[PDB]
């Protein structure tokens, strides 16, 4: 019902996030210092990806004044919308008009289209852009990472009643970790190893697309090649690619407290996450309903299962053969036909 | 600090630089679609090293930014390669660029 | 006899339990500051669970004319609902509804039956719900909690009868605490607005030390016999603290983690091993945190068993690890009558020592 992927990687410090002081993240795991990417940095990542171009239909901006004057064609409303928008409530505690705004790249043409019109009075305009932007959500980014909107009810108008404007989200995914501890470089007077956890609900995204089936094999497929093939900032596929479908989450971190100290830091931190995933899987389930995994490496850079212990189903060479498989398994879903 | 080199002799260096242009106010470098910020930030440095006084060899981007107070900082090393000891000396704590009451220039040199 | 369990348990990087201010919840234990997770959270997410889908027969809600008016059917309830509700003591203080309560036994048919009657809607219908309210609801996991309700005087009516409201809940859960000293870490992010023209977060990581007790004649008590659903309390409880996680910042900091070593005991008396991590762990170079922690609990436990021995009462206990990863008696001691290598057939053995109850049939009740 879900789909868990796990993944271990290398980032060069080029290519890594800094704090507000202008260095790299750092967090804590079993007592010792560890290098840390957000999960932020990689949602933002992904859904501004070249492989997620044909699936974004939202937008995230404080602008909408500028985006109802970009399809009107006639320049005398302007500040229409800067009145119709203030009646539904998006400028917040003082200032003006600083609230993020998420709805599709679709509904515009309604907004316009309700602005346009002058036989209309502005509270039921008003009401017309919320129920316009109350379910703008038939977009793959927005049922993948949801969205909140908090309607101020400072500057409110008489009735203007709000609908349901909240989405829950689909995807859980974690802050990236750094198998060992710390290193430097070359003192005077970065360089790490990370991992990678995913997670999606089927059944969430699935509602939350009312139903449709194709995009969601697509947008599974697309956050996938986009994940294995995307670096964080700047501007290098992963040793150890990991997929697997349960019906409850696991993580494997504790796999990881123990810091890895040694061109084999990779090989170490596999056999670790290999032991751990043994050591859960044979201690924590029986009967029920199994699991079956994948793992597929570049080129079989790194082999998994002591040699010899069978734990996944087969193993993928290509990173383009992962995703129908993974497509495969809940049902036909051939690649080709998909991306339409 | 009592800084001594010779012709000729191979550095490693670390420098934020201060990516100002005038134009018709100041305003930041700005590369192509077609161009890395890291090819742009090398060439612009490789136009003005002649008149500094070392040769750049190779030089990657760590860190593009902003510093407040609103100004633009690069953060460039790699290994450069000094002239003449005679520019490279008048280059050294002077600065390589503007905004220097901020901390924008500065080099510090390694021996290899 | 008495039903407890121990269990240590790593998490991930992570915020499951914040204050009002959005920082991960800390407490201070022996003398150092340590990271929290309360029990009312751990309460709600083993009721709230899917291993305990089955048994849940509690409702807990502000409104109940909604519900009465669900089950009505087509018909019109609300006023005269809310009319008797506010004949019964449930409270006018301060404007709010504040009784928030925990009816068990969800069939309210009693109470749309009563209110959809042609008699008087007067002090003997609200006499007639008190009743309804107070006697029945018995339910499963009100066994385990339960403080039915509190009336009302001054709002209520002056003819009102209410019984006994009080369940005496047979659970004791203890405030998570890690076994060593915490660290909280500030994250700085930005909104990037798409079309061209600092906050700060707060998370931590540690390794968990949790304590649950449940007593055996008070949860027959309250369930009026029906052994067979007090070993499936047992069975439904067990699997719930060993896998279920709080759901508090989980799309961001998923920490979906599993335990790494489990005491079960059976007991007269109830007995916690928190004083082990007085001092708290340091981490070496050879070992983690876990096995270290689970070192100092093997340690007191031991000495606890060798210090305040009686010759009337052997302990006995269950000690389980995930493929037996990290053992307990490390060096020399045996300290559990048994190891054992899964969960599922530590939860069958755990019921044959309190009954002889096989997994299967107890799960059809």
């Amino acid at each position: 019902m879900l789909i868990e992927i796990h993944m271990i990687q290398n980032h060069s410090p080029a290519n890594l996030n800094r704090d507000d002081l202008g260095a790299p993240k750092t967090c804590y795991f079993g007592g010792v210092l560890r290098s840390r990417i957000s999960s932020q940095c990689i949602k933002r990542s992904i859904r501004t990806s070249n492989d997620f171009k044909a699936l974004l239909g939202g937008v995230r901006t404080r602008r909408l004044a500028d985006l109802i004057q970009q399809e009107a064609g006639e320049t005398e409303c302007w500040k229409k919308a800067q009145e119709i928008l203030n009646k539904c409530g998006f400028k917040n505690k003082d200032d003006n008009t600083k609230m993020l705004v998420f709805m599709s790249k679709d509904k515009i043409k309604d907004l316009a289209r309700i602005v346009l019109d002058n036989s209309l009075g502005l509270t039921e305009a008003a009401q017309q852009v919320a129920n316009v932007i109350a379910q703008a959500t038939l977009a793959p980014d927005i049922a993948l990472c949801g969205r909140m909107l908090e309607p101020n009810d400072k500057d409110k108008d008489k009735k203007v009643k709000w609908s349901n404007t909240t989405v829950e989200a689909a995807l859980q995914v974690a802050h990236a970790i750094s198998t060992h501890i710390a290193r430097p470089e070359i003192d005077y007077f970065a360089s790490a190893c990370f991992y990678k956890y995913f997670s999606i609900d089927w059944e969430q995204l699935v509602k939350n697309l009312k139903g449709d089936t194709n995009l969601a094999a697509h947008t599974v497929g697309a956050f996938l090649l986009a994940a294995a093939k995307t670096n964080p900032s700047g501007k290098n596929y992963p040793d150890g690619i990991l997929v697997e479908f349960k019906n409850s989450p696991i993580s494997y971190a504790n796999a990881f407290v123990r810091p890895v100290s040694v061109s084999d830091l990779v090989e170490q931190s596999i056999g670790q996450l290999s032991n751990y995933v043994n050591d859960i899987r044979l201690g924590y389930y029986d009967e029920q309903s199994p699991v079956i995994g994948f793992w597929f490496s570049p080129n079989n850079r790194y082999p998994l299962g002591y040699k010899h212990s069978k734990l996944a189903s087969r193993n993928i060479g290509n990173l383009n053969e992962l995703v129908g498989a993974v497509l495969d398994y809940i049902g036909g879903f051939k690649w080709e036909e998909v991306q339409k | 600090y009592n800084p001594e080199f010779k012709a000729g002799q191979l550095l490693r260096f670390r420098l934020r630089v201060n990516a100002s242009v005038r134009r018709h106010k100041r305003v930041s470098l700005t590369w192509d679609a077609s161009s890395t910020p890291d090819q742009a930030l090398a060439d612009w440095l490789a136009a003005k090293s002649p008149k500094l006084g070392f040769t750049l060899q190779r030089c990657e981007l760590l860190q593009l930014g902003w510093v407040y107070g609103r100004f633009r900082a690069a953060l460039l090393e790699g290994v450069l390669e000094v002239d003449d000891p005679k520019l490279f000396l008048k280059t050294l704590s002077s600065g390589i660029g503007k905004a220097k009451s901020f901390g924008f220039g500065l080099l510090s040199v390694l021996p290899i």
